[PDB]
RNA sequence: AGAGAAGGUCACGGCGAGACGAGCCGUUUAUCAUUACGAUAGGUGUCAAGUGGAAGUGCAGUGAUGUAUGCAGCUGAGGCAUCCUAACAGACCCACAGACUUGAAC
RNA sequence: UUCACAUCGACGGGAAGGUUUGGCACCUCGAUGUCGGCUCUUCGCCACCUGGGGCUGUAGUAUGUUCCAAGGGUUGGGCUGUUCGCCCAUUAAAGCGGUACGUGAGCUGGGUUCAGAACGUCGUGAGACAGUUCGGUCCAUAUCCGGUGUGGGCGUUAGAGCAUUGAGAGGACCUUUCCCUAGUACGAGAGGACCGGGAAGGACGCACCUCUGGUGUACCAGUUAUCGUGCCCACGGUAAACGCUGGGUAGCCAAGUGCGGAGCGGAUAACUGCUGAAAGCAUCUAAGUAGUAAGCCCACCCCAAGAUGAGUGCUCUCCUA
RNA sequence: UCGGAGAGAGGCUCGGUGAAAUAGACAUGUCUGUGAAGAUGCGGACUACCUGCACCUGGACAGAAAGACCCUAUGAAGCU
RNA sequence: AGGGUGAAAAGAACCCCCAUCGGGGAGUGAAAAGAACAUGAAACCGUAAGCUCUCAAGCAGUGGGAGGGGGACCAGACC
């Protein structure tokens, strides 16, 4: 069993369930709220507030860092610029996650997962 | 199954290994404690059938409480709580309702003690796991590997006996663990450090009495 | 709940009026005490006469039924347990029917003085089997009577009713206790008329 | 292993009931959930 | 964790290279010998024109395992190589200088061999 | 028939519980001022812990590379804090003083 | 040595069993199939060891034989298609049988020597062989019963929430060396105790993660090839489901850590007994009673009122018109 | 020895689509006895609330048709 | 392998649900017989009403028939 396993498997293994983590930051960080599932959602949480607490310091280190997880520069330097402005004073919780009708083809549990 | 002495619940807290002077290591269970181990009802003989004790332990929100227990411990006077329990004596006249347990008045040092507990729950398991079934042979020719074998004879008796050992649910469930021993109690903490193992993963319940020995304790029969 | 809205109102009413209606033009119940041949309105009824008399529910209802007492000190165990199934099953009635339960109730007291011929008290040997394989037990008779003595009459008298629906139904009937005293007292019992000459033993 | 016999009309119909009674629970989700967005309180939830 | 089949090292003067391992004693039926067991070994490989032939069956102790043991210091020790030394069922040592480490854990059953010792762990 | 008893189920946040059901814990997150009982998960802050010395910029060197800044950097499935996000909105089942007889009491 | 009956027991007889080799042909022929291992049971007792005894040609230690006893145990290898058996090293001991080779809709070798080929032998020959030799396909989604777990419904006579009694059911009550007793009884010596105490081990069971570790595709570090991020720097991807290596927390796990097997409780089997008649003697038995077994039953550990015989206890709730 | 952990594809739950071999009727317990001589169905006892699901394969002389082995036929064919 | 709407296509204008199919009215027709259309058995799939099963062992019936229900005219009967 799992006692005290916690990752988000999202039913792929571990090269795709990255890749698939990645794509959907960038994706949130560029359009600002999104549909997926919930599972996916919630996975999602944890590397969104990674890289917000990181644009929160702007150290090229840090820089670097994103870079180095989302996709697309030109996100990361809106991200690096907006942040300080818009979230500096929350401590964490940088989204909100509201749940919607289940999709038709599969009935799979849907979700909007909003940049708060 | 009468029990020698009063017990008192705790809450297992984890392990960590303890010096004697000499330098011997003995790894101990720290059992904390919470607010409670209060006599909550006494039953006798004439009005239950028999002699016990009832000590509730773990303190709690009063909404959370259920009015058919919030009612149960008006009657008794004490403050609301979560595990209520039992224990079965020989003799109850110390004990009345309200009164309060404290552990150390029960229990010295290098005294002997019984602890029941929940297990840690493996869920459904195999038939390795939970009876020690010998895996067959992982390669010349064999199909088996971890499967359960012949489960009973051929065409007599023809059905398969009760009882015959076979995958299902392992753990979670209430399990003594007889004669440890107590290494040292903290009054600063109010905690109580045991030699050995005791069931379960921190936060869990435990059920603490003083150890029932077959001759010496107990009813002879 | 129970809805006291007009529609249950009417369904109640209306079904007492069915019921009235019913009980006016049947047939009364004559209970069978000192009942004579016929009452001038069975008289209209169907064939009771020349046909074989069955009861009806009127007549075996629970409420009824005599009680009886045995006092088991100093009888012999199947002896005794024969006439309890006479009276239980209801074979004493000139009323009896195999279909139904017209029998009495007994209670049985002090059955741990009930008594047993010959070595058996150290032979007899009661049995009980698990369901797995090695699941046998065996108890003496005696081991028996110092732990649930009870047992031993409720299971021999259990070998002589009827096995089956009807059976195990009647065997309810049967009230055991080990002391010399019945909480029964309210439902009036009588003694149990004992017609055997060997089944009171003398030392 | 295949089937011995043919299995009894009555017996068949007792498990498709059964397999019926998962409706049931789903009707009633969907009844509370309906009642839920036919408040229009809910921020946890969104329809379009 | 010298086991049947276990090849080991001789500790000792008493002329053989090597021994494997076929049975372990007084353990009753465990499989394990540890740190102080006597093993019967048979000598696999021996020193040319010494008292000891190879193919032959020989009782020894245990004296180092790559297996670990455990004192109640909470001290632990582990060796790099296994090996045993040859002895007699009176507990005397055949060849009668050892070789390597030892440790206190052999001093009740075997004096002579923690004697014979150039160091003790 | 209106209403919704005690309680239950569902919903919602979960787990050292779990194949599914089941189990258990939570669901506005207290107040305090002298105990404890009102933080479920995530995030954030700090700590145990792991790994083993970040990037950038300096110096040394023909150079690969070394050295300083620095128990660094990353990680932190574990603890402790803090309501920043989500525990919103809610729904369903459910309430003949307990048929009939007999004694005892009053 | 004397002595039939310590131990053997010739010549003969009387039996039980249904495990060997057989007779029968009642059985099934369509696809109801033999011997070994693996896994997994289970039962018998004609007892190999462990518990208690009687007799001995029993001094002691160790036997021999027999009685009650089937609760528990009964190793690992070299060798064989094998039942059989032989050996190596141990061991308390390395029991014999039944269950369709116990077990092929659980696994696997041979066997029904299927078709190829070769040897010996028989046959002019095609081919043959209770000769040998090399090679040689068995499938399976569980309907019902049976089982291991785990729910719902309904019952439990108003409806609930807790806490429990324990009818019944199961798990486990195992065993070896060593040390005191005491080099004491015993014996001329050599040898060397019963009984009762104490430690360490084995196997098995129940838990557990403090240590020692295994894994740990949560993570961290090196590093090759190569394509990306404009280029250096630095990171990203790929080398299936880690590119390859070096570490690892939490988890799970054992080889790691703890714990367990208690009973001047009850009743018996064999046996040893006390009072003591029927037979004024005797006699363990007919009256009555005493010791006593790893056995039987309670106690220990989990389950358990669907225990429909549906238990007891505390509390809560039954509004409005 | 003596197993352990992990990754994938299934298994499991939910939505969509949706077979098959099989099948006298099936209201389909255990022991023991009987019996065409190995019974859910006959007898006697014993045990069993109703009904799902996941697992397991001891039974139903389980399923997939002529038994390859043996014999029969005044059958068939190949070969000597 | 696939036959039988009606005598006549008079094969259903118009409104409603309405993306089509399909449907409900209206209208045609002796009849809707409504195009998958004539009589339309059984298996098999259901829906409604009467009685009844959750301590039970059984080739499912039969003889006895408790209790409950239904259409009667020989109401003592039948189902
Ligand atoms: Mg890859
Ligand atoms: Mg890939
Ligand atoms: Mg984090
Ligand atoms: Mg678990
Ligand atoms: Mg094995
Ligand atoms: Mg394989
Ligand atoms: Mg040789
Ligand atoms: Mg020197
Ligand atoms: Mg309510
Ligand atoms: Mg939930
Ligand atoms: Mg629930
Ligand atoms: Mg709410
Ligand atoms: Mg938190
Ligand atoms: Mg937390
Ligand atoms: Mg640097
Ligand atoms: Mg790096
Ligand atoms: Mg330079
Ligand atoms: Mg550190
Ligand atoms: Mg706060
Ligand atoms: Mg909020
Ligand atoms: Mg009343
Ligand atoms: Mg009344
Ligand atoms: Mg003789
Ligand atoms: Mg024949
Ligand atoms: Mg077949
Ligand atoms: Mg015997
Ligand atoms: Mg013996
Ligand atoms: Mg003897
Ligand atoms: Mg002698
Ligand atoms: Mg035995
Ligand atoms: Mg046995
Ligand atoms: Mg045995
Ligand atoms: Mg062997
Ligand atoms: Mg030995
Ligand atoms: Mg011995
Ligand atoms: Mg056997
Ligand atoms: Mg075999
Ligand atoms: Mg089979
Ligand atoms: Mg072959
Ligand atoms: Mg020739
Ligand atoms: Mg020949
Ligand atoms: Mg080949
Ligand atoms: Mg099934
Ligand atoms: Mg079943
Ligand atoms: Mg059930
Ligand atoms: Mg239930
Ligand atoms: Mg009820
Ligand atoms: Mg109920
Ligand atoms: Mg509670
Ligand atoms: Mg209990
Ligand atoms: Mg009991
Ligand atoms: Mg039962
Ligand atoms: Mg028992
Ligand atoms: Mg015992
Ligand atoms: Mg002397
Ligand atoms: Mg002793
Ligand atoms: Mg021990
Ligand atoms: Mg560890
Ligand atoms: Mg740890
Ligand atoms: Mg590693
Ligand atoms: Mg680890
Ligand atoms: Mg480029
Ligand atoms: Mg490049
Ligand atoms: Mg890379
Ligand atoms: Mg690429
Ligand atoms: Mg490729
Ligand atoms: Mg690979
Ligand atoms: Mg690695
Ligand atoms: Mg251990
Ligand atoms: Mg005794
Ligand atoms: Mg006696
Ligand atoms: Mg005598
Ligand atoms: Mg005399
Ligand atoms: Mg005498
Ligand atoms: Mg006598
Ligand atoms: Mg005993
Ligand atoms: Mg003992
Ligand atoms: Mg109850
Ligand atoms: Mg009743
Ligand atoms: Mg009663
Ligand atoms: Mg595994
Ligand atoms: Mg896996
Ligand atoms: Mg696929
Ligand atoms: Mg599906
Ligand atoms: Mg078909
Ligand atoms: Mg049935
Ligand atoms: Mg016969
Ligand atoms: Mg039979
Ligand atoms: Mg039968
Ligand atoms: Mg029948
Ligand atoms: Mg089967
Ligand atoms: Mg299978
Ligand atoms: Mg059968
Ligand atoms: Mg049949
Ligand atoms: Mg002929
Ligand atoms: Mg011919
Ligand atoms: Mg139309
Ligand atoms: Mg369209
Ligand atoms: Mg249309
Ligand atoms: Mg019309
Ligand atoms: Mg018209
Ligand atoms: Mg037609
Ligand atoms: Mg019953
Ligand atoms: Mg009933
Ligand atoms: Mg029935």
């Amino acid at each position: 069993m799992k006692h005290g396993r916690k990752i988000h498997r999202l039913s792929r293994p571990a090269d795709q369930r990255r890749a698939l983590l990645r794509g959907l930051t960038t994706q949130l960080l560029k359009h600002g709220r999104i549909k997926t599932t919930r599972a996916k959602a919630s996975a999602m949480r944890k590397y969104v507030d990674k890289m917000i607490t990181l644009a929160k310091e702007g150290s090229l280190h840090k820089r670097r860092q994103a870079l180095g997880f989302i996709y697309e520069k030109q996100i990361v330097h809106a991200l690096f610029a907006e942040v300080p402005e818009r979230y500096g004073d929350r401590n964490g919780g940088y989204t909100r996650i509201i749940r919607t009708l289940p999709r038709r083809g599969d009935n799979a549990p849907m979700a909007y997962i909003e940049l708060v | 199954s009468v029990d020698a002495g009063i017990g008192v619940m705790g809450t297992k807290l984890g392990m960590m290994s303890f010096f004697e002077e000499d330098g011997t290591v003995v790894p101990v269970t720290v059992i904390g404690f919470k607010e409670g181990n209060i006599v909550t009802q006494v039953k006798t003989e004439s009005t239950d059938g028999y002699n016990a004790v009832q000590v509730g332990y773990e303190r709690l929100r009063d909404r959370k409480l259920t009015m058919p227990e919030r009612g149960h411990l008006n009657k008794a006077g004490v403050i609301p709580m979560r595990h209520l329990q039992e224990f079965r004596l020989v003799s109850v006249d110390d004990f009345t309702p309200s009164q309060k347990l404290l552990f150390e008045e029960l229990f010295k040092e290098g005294d002997m003690v019984d602890i029941s507990g929940t297990t840690i729950g493996k869920g459904f398991q195999g038939g390795i796991k939970r009876h020690n079934f010998k895996r067959g042979l992982m390669t010349h020719g064999s199909k088996s590997h971890r499967a359960l074998g012949s489960i009973g004879a051929g065409t007599t008796p023809g059905h398969v006996y009760k009882g015959k050992k076979m995958p299902g649910r392992m753990g979670g469930t209430k399990t003594k663990i007889r004669k440890l021993k107590i290494m040292k109690i903290d009054t600063d903490l109010r905690v109580v450090m045991i030699k050995g193992a005791v069931p379960g993963k921190p936060g869990n319940l435990l059920r603490l009495a003083p150890a029932k020995i077959v001759g010496k304790n107990i009813p002879k029969n | 709940r129970k809805s006291t809205s007009a529609s249950t109102k009417c369904t109640e009413e209306w079904r007492q009026l069915k019921e009235a209606v019913k009980k006016e033009f049947a047939i009364p119940h004559v209970p069978l005490d000192q009942r004579w041949m016929f009452t001038l309105e069975e008289a209209t009824g169907p064939d009771i006469w020349n046909t074989t008399w069955y009861p009806k529910s009127a007549d075996h209802v629970p409420t009824d039924k005599k009680w009886y007492v045995v006092d088991a000190t100093d009888l012999i165990l199947g002896r005794m347990a024969s006439t309890i199934a006479i009276h239980i099953r209801g074979k004493n009635l000139a009323s009896y029917t195999p279909s139904v339960d017209m029998g009495a109730f007994v209670i049985v007291v002090n059955a741990d003085k009930v008594a047993v011929s010959g070595k058996k008290r150290t032979q007899k040997l009661y049995r009980r089997h698990s369901g797995r394989p090695g699941g046998l037990k065996e108890e003496t008779f005696d081991q028996l009577q110092k732990r649930i003595p009870e047992r031993i009459i409720e299971h021999a008298v259990r070998g002589m009713l009827p096995k089956g629906r009807l059976g195990r139904y009647l065997f309810n009937h049967l009230k055991v206790y080990k002391g010399a005293e019945h909480p029964h007292q309210a439902q009036q019992p009588i003694d149990l008329p004992l017609r055997d000459k060997r089944i009171r033993v003398e030392k | 292993a295949v089937p011995k016999k043919r299995t009894s009309i009555y017996k068949k119909r007792i498990r498709k009931n059964i397999w019926k009674k998962k409706g049931y629970w789903a009707a009633l989700k969907a009844f509370s959930l309906a009642k839920s967005l036919s408040t229009g309180n809910s921020k946890s939830f969104f329809v379009r | 964790m010298i086991q049947p089949q276990t090849h080991l090292n001789v500790a000792d003067n008493s002329g053989a290279r090597e021994l494997m391992c076929i049975r372990i004693i007084g353990a009753s039926n465990r499989r394990y010998a540890r740190i102080g067991d006597v093993i019967v070994a048979v000598i696999k490989e021996a020193i040319p024109n010494t008292p000891l032939e190879r193919s032959e069956v020989i009782r020894a102790v245990v004296v180092r395992t790559c297996k670990e043991l455990k004192r109640d210091n909470g001290m632990i020790i582990r060796y790099d190589d296994n090996a045993a030394v040859i002895i007699d069922q009176e507990g005397n040592p055949k060849g009668t200088r050892i070789f390597g480490a030892i440790a206190r854990e052999l001093r009740q059953k075997f004096a002579k061999i923690v004697s014979l010792a150039p160091e003790v762990l």
